[PDB]
């Protein structure tokens, strides 16, 4: 009964691992089930250590495979992904449908959060719409995922202490309870606290400041510290920005940026990284180059 | 097994039809006309009595040798439609057997001329073209190219019943009477498409010899295509026989194929066309040597334009991701068709219009 | 033979689903056999000849089937009726099916009587050779060799004419196709024609403007050599081979290096001595690295084939100098190419010069800064290993292995790991235990999982070489201790290690000395370990006795099925049911 679907799902995972897309209605079923799980997760997802934290993948499916060779196979190692699964790469489809397959198979072994790119408006331009189209004769697959994306949680809190986040802080938010009071079940707005969470950046400047990218604010050490102390946090973990070293500390290690897509769009030449948080929440980084072809 | 496996091979076909009822309808129709002789003006009515779309009128009239005197007799018309009906059990077979040279059983570029001559003289949306003229003749060549581009997927000069059956061509012949704006039939007969194609050719062929060369073609779209790609059009990779290689010159007809391929490279014919051009050695695979031979020139042009040209090795990795080749380190024609992104692959190696 | 599903197969030949068509094509041999020779001619082939499939897999299959059909059409007298479908296939847009089409035509030719070749098979090749598309004239080339022998003088002449045109074709793709087939066509000509007709064709192709065409002349150079008496070689072949060697294009110089061994074998030790060896030196100091690399890869094979009378001296005075240079060479592919085959020269020189002249070169390549070079040395000592003591070199190999084992690029680490079992075997367990066990242990806690994974399977490889007692002695205590690592990634490795070890370690050791550990780990505070305990019992249960399963194992699983975490519940359930404890 459930065991029949468990093994149906195991094969979907075997298959995706060979970079082979599921079909339009297998995808449709996977997304109905995932909503059902995600609708139960809070905007600030309690996550327990140990767990490995990752950032932007942006459709680089062969590099995601490479990530698993570094950090180990799910479900053996627990994961937290901070979004940007989609757009830019050629395998945004294979890529997302794997990770949400994993979520549906292993509720408790993987957490997926919303990036700025899990948006109707952005996927329509940076490639995920067109990819879906090429690969499945029509727009439903895209419609099934972008409805799903609305149900993805905004933030995660690892062990009451480390705050995981795609983008960054918001001048509209002072506390985690401010975040849990939001309504996440909607397309990402062009402005507001929800927008900020998935668009903001850390800065060498002080205080707030407008983002150079057209949405959300920038923020300085002074802001990081205020917010952390206020909420009792060791650290803010985030993605969103390409960093050449794969990870990058700032604001006196109140903030770290993790970017998990090596050689972004075959040009940028960065490395990728993931952060392992062991059994007692102590950090450790693994840097990697892209998979050879 | 003579019983259990009944005969599945039919030289002609299988089906049913009342051939005498039709001879009869033809007969009564021909009885409206002076001396029971149908004139080209009268052939709408005769096409309809035969159970055919209006625009089979030209081929039908032609088939019975009516163009010889300007009129055909009922006995002669009946004689040949009878033979069609007895031998040709579907639309595609009938159309071939009307236009074909005897013995052949296939259609050649010229076989389509009497059909198209009629479309031009008759169809509302082409009234302004009636006059015997340059644009008259060139529209006819162009449409024939477009028919062959889409229908004749084997690249033989010979359109076959099978190929016709497999295409959408006869549905467009059908739609001619229903659609008075010819531009709506975008697949073969669109005038506005032909206008673009001809003006593109006309601006390059400055001596108006109806023949174009590597230098001339290099000027198309502000030399958007690479020189190494251009010299490849004249190599024998996409044209028949010895002539083109000897004279470094292509006809208007050939330019139509070139241009339609440039316009849209996602298409199974276009992909064959450009693949032929890229497979420098003809071995059926695009070796890294063959790729680098093209990419080196893209690089120098990107340089001229002060753009950072992605280095070959980083490019090859991107291209191999984009096309998902079946067997590692070997790009084949089939791989290119499956991927849906053939056009970006091709542009990446020999086109600079972005930007 | 129930005829109905056959008749279905025949019907399915024109279905929209590719995989049904495919399946029916693949079964053509059954179809033709069931409807008997008569009808397979009069219905099957024409039906089949009339179909289009815009599909490689199917067109291939079809061409493959047709090559095997001569019985199923009533034998030798009737084969000529397989030509019409194989023609169109020899014409299609896709090279792969065009190749397969001619492969089939060639097999089929041997069943045509002479008269049948002149009457049908030859008209076919002419049509192809006069074809409108290069594609078609390409295919023609493969077909001359296989009919030429058994036809009349007057027809042989025409085949020579048609082939000569193909070589002269106004389109390079066809000249390349003729070039690739020139040698094979020569093998069947008469010698006075090889001389008067082939050599000229050989010549022009060798100086053709396209290097695509020129580089196929070196393979031709081989086939013509084997066909000729050595007294005629210098005159007819060598000027052309020598042209090929200092050819402008590196791709054609690469070809001669790449084919140097077959040339040598073919050309005779005499000319090898006088002409090849000097040519071989210039290849080794070629301006283009790919060509130096190609030549470096042939050092063993080439040296080991010279006539024993000049062999030792020319190696020493003439070849080894160039090797010295190539060890210091600026290019890494060049070095490492040499490294994979350098040491296989010690048999040929005796331990005398091996120690004086070669041993310094092995050593330089051990301390080369490029890993692919070291790894190539490290993984090819089997040859010198016996000629000299491996025990000699051990003092040198260890520094280098330790570097690789702890290198910062994990794919380097992965590489030496993959070679560990061989190395352990070559240096013996005593040295392994003294010096290399600490490294293998280290890897099990490497930061990258791919390396832990390789290391754990490396252990199984070692147990096979060294037996289970050595494993309990030196390996198992350290594997088990890791179950107290504060890091869960490392604790799972213990379980992954136990998973593979139980295959080779046998029921006693598994029961007594690994199971207790697995059972204890069922109380781990992190669920990931708990559920892997269940998985691990499933994986090792089979090596255990029903007593143990019943008494110790089943209670634990049953406890994990009522665990708090969804996945430990699930996998514990699965352990019970596939172990039949449910
Ligand atoms: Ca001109
Ligand atoms: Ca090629
Ligand atoms: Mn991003
Ligand atoms: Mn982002």
């Amino acid at each position: 009964d459930e065991k029949v679907f468990t093994k149906e799902l195991d094969q979907w995972i075997e298959q995706l691992n060979e970079c082979k897309q599921l079909s339009e209605s297998q995808v449709k079923s996977l997304c109905e089930k995932a909503k059902e799980i995600l609708t139960k997760e809070s905007n600030v997802q309690e996550v327990r250590c140990p767990v490995t934290v990752c950032g932007d993948v942006h459709g680089q499916f062969h590099d995601l495979m490479e990530l698993f060779r570094i950090g180990g196979k799910s479900p053996d190692t627990n994961y937290l992904f901070m979004g940007d699964y989609v757009d830019r790469g050629y395998y945004s489809v294979e890529t997302v449908t794997l990770l949400v397959a994993l979520k549906v198979r292993y509720r408790e072994r993987i957490t997926i959060l919303r990036g700025n790119h899990e948006s109707r408006q952005i996927t329509q331009v940076y490639g995920f719409y067109d990819e879906c189209l090429r690969k499945y004769g029509n727009a439903n697959v895209w419609k099934y995922f972008t409805d799903l994306f609305d149900y993805l949680p905004l933030t995660a809190l690892v062990d009451g202490q480390i705050f995981c986040l795609h983008g960054g802080l918001s001048p509209s938010i002072d506390t985690l309870d401010h975040i849990r009071a939001l309504d996440r079940l909607q397309e990402v707005p062009h402005e507001g606290p929800m927008c900020d969470l998935l668009w903001s950046d850390p800065d060498d400047r002080g205080g707030w400041g407008i983002s150079p990218r057209g949405a959300g604010y920038t923020f300085g050490q002074d802001i990081s510290e205020t917010f952390n102390h206020a909420n009792g946090l060791t650290l803010v973990s985030r993605a969103h920005q390409l960093v050449m070293e794969g990870y990058n500390w700032c604001h006196d290690r109140n903030v770290v940026t993790i970017f998990s897509a090596p050689n972004y769009c075959y040009r940028c030449g960065n490395q990728a990284a993931i952060m392992e948080l062991d059994d007692t929440l102590k950090y450790s980084f693994l840097q990697f180059d892209p998979a050879p072809r | 097994s003579s019983q259990s496996i009944p005969t599945f091979y039919f030289p002609r076909g299988r089906p049913s039809v009342n051939v005498d009822a039709v001879i009869s309808k033809i007969e009564s129709t021909f009885a409206r006309f002076p001396h029971e002789r149908a004139t080209m003006d009268d052939m709408g009515l005769v096409a309809k009595a035969c159970g055919c779309p209006l625009y089979w009128k030209g081929p039908l009239f032609y088939g019975a040798g009516g163009e010889r005197t300007g009129s055909v007799s009922v006995h002669k018309f009946v004689a040949m439609w009878r033979k069609i009906l007895q031998n040709c059990h579907d639309d595609a077979a009938k159309f071939v057997h009307l236009l074909m040279s005897p013995g052949c059983n296939y259609l050649v570029q010229e076989d389509f001329v009497p059909f198209l001559q009629d479309v031009v003289n008759t169809h509302p949306g082409l009234s302004f073209l009636k006059e015997a003229s340059e644009f008259h003749s060139r529209y006819i060549t162009t449409v024939i190219q477009r028919i062959f581009y889409a229908v004749n997927r084997s690249w033989s000069g010979r359109i076959t019943c099978a190929e016709l059956r497999r295409s959408s061509f006869l549905q467009n012949v059908a739609l001619l009477e229903e659609e008075a704006d010819i531009n709506q039939l975008t697949e073969f007969f669109s005038y506005e498409h032909f206008y673009v194609i001809y003006c593109k050719f006309w601006e390059l062929d400055t001596d108006h010899d109806l023949l174009i060369d590597a230098d001339d073609l290099a000027r198309h779209n502000d030399h958007a295509l690479s020189t190494k790609m251009i010299d490849r059009i004249f190599s024998g990779a996409v044209t028949r026989g010895r002539k083109v290689q000897k004279e470094g010159k292509i006809s208007y007809a050939d330019f139509v194929w070139f241009l339609i391929s440039e316009e849209d490279k996602k298409t199974p014919t276009s992909i064959e066309y450009w693949f032929r051009c890229m497979d420098l050695d003809g071995d059926g695979a695009l070796s890294m040597f063959e790729l680098e031979y093209f990419y080196e020139e893209q690089c120098r042009r990107l340089d001229s334009m002060a753009i950072e040209a992605l280095p070959f090795q980083d490019c090859l990795c991107q291209m191999l991701d984009l096309v998902k080749p079946r067997t590692e380190g070997k790009i084949t024609l089939q791989d290119l068709k499956r991927c849906k992104l053939a056009n970006v692959f091709f542009d990446t190696f020999f086109n600079i219009e972005k930007y | 033979m129930s005829l109905y599903p056959i008749a279905v197969l025949i019907d399915e030949l024109r279905n929209e689903d590719v995989q049904l068509r495919l399946n029916s094509i693949k079964k053509l041999s059954t179809i033709a056999l069931a409807l008997g020779v008569e009808r397979t001619r009069s219905e099957l082939l024409p039906f089949l000849t009339d179909t289009i499939y815009d599909e490689d897999e199917v067109l291939l299959a079809l061409a493959e089937q047709l090559g095997t059909f001569t019985t199923l059409v009533g034998g030798p007298e009737y084969v000529h009726c397989l030509l019409p479908p194989l023609e169109s296939l020899a014409t299609v847009e896709e090279t792969v099916v065009r190749d397969k089409a001619v492969e089939s035509l060639r097999a089929i030719s041997h069943e045509h009587s002479p008269s049948d070749l002149e009457a049908h098979f030859v008209p076919l090749v002419k049509r192809l050779a006069g074809g409108d598309w290069f594609t078609s004239r390409t295919s023609a080339c493969g077909l001359f060799s296989v009919c030429y022998p058994r036809v009349s003088s007057a027809v042989k002449a025409e085949l020579r004419q048609y082939f000569r045109n193909l070589c002269s074709d106004d389109t390079p793709m066809v000249r390349r196709a003729a070039a690739s087939k020139l040698g094979e066509f020569a093998k069947v000509l008469e010698l006075d024609n090889v001389k008067s007709e082939i050599i000229p064709m050989f010549s022009n192709l060798a100086s053709d403007e396209q290097d695509s065409v020129r580089l196929l002349a070196v393979e031709a150079c081989v086939n013509i050599a084997q066909l000729l008496p050595q007294e005629d070689l210098e005159a007819l072949v060598m000027p052309t081979l020598r042209q090929a060697a200092e050819d402008k294009s590196w791709r054609v110089r690469y070809m001669v290096a790449d084919k140097f061994t077959e040339l040598q074998k073919a050309v005779g030790p005499e000319i090898t001595k006088t002409d090849l060896v000097p040519a071989f030196q210039n290849l080794m100091k070629d301006c283009e690295a790919e060509v130096r690399a190609a030549a470096s890869h042939k050092v063993k094979e080439f040296c080991e084939n010279l006539s024993a009378d000049c062999r030792e001296n020319v190696i020493m005075s003439q070849i080894l100098p160039c090797i010295k240079e190539l060890v210091s060479d600026a290019n890494q592919h060049v070095k490492s190419a040499l490294a994979s085959v350098i040491m296989g020269l010690s048999p040929i020189l005796g331990k005398d010069n091996t120690i004086e002249h070669l041993l310094p070169l092995f050593l330089a390549q051990l301390k080369d800064e490029c890993p692919e070079v070291r790894l190539n040395i490290i993984s090819n000592l089997d040859c010198v290993n016996e000629v000299i003591g491996i025990r000699q070199l051990s003092q040198s190999l260890l520094p280098a292995i330790v570097e690789l084992a702890e290198d910062a690029k994990w794919r380097v680490r992965l590489a030496i790991i993959e070679y560990m079992p061989l190395l352990a075997g070559q240096l013996g367990v005593e040295f392994f235990d003294e010096k290399l066990n600490s490294l293998c242990m280290a890897w099990l806690v490497d930061h990258v999982y791919a390396i832990r994974e390789a290391a754990t399977s490396n252990l199984k490889k070692l147990v096979e070489k060294f037996g289970k007692e050595w494993a309990h002695a030196t390996i198992i205590p350290k594997v088990l201790a890791m179950s107290g690592d504060p890091n869960y990634l490392h604790r799972m490795t213990t379980l992954f290690c136990i998973n593979v070890l139980s295959e080779v370690c046998g029921q006693d050791i598994t029961t007594k000395h690994m199971l207790p550990t697995v059972l204890r780990m069922a109380g781990d505070p992190v669920a990931n370990v708990r559920f892997n305990v269940a998985k691990s019992l499933q994986k090792i249960g089979p090596i255990l006795d029903n007593s143990t399963l019943q008494s110790e194992v089943k209670p634990i699983l049953e406890k994990l099925t009522q665990d708090q975490d969804v996945d430990v519940k699930y996998f514990a359930q699965e352990a019970l049911t596939v172990l039949s404890l449910a």
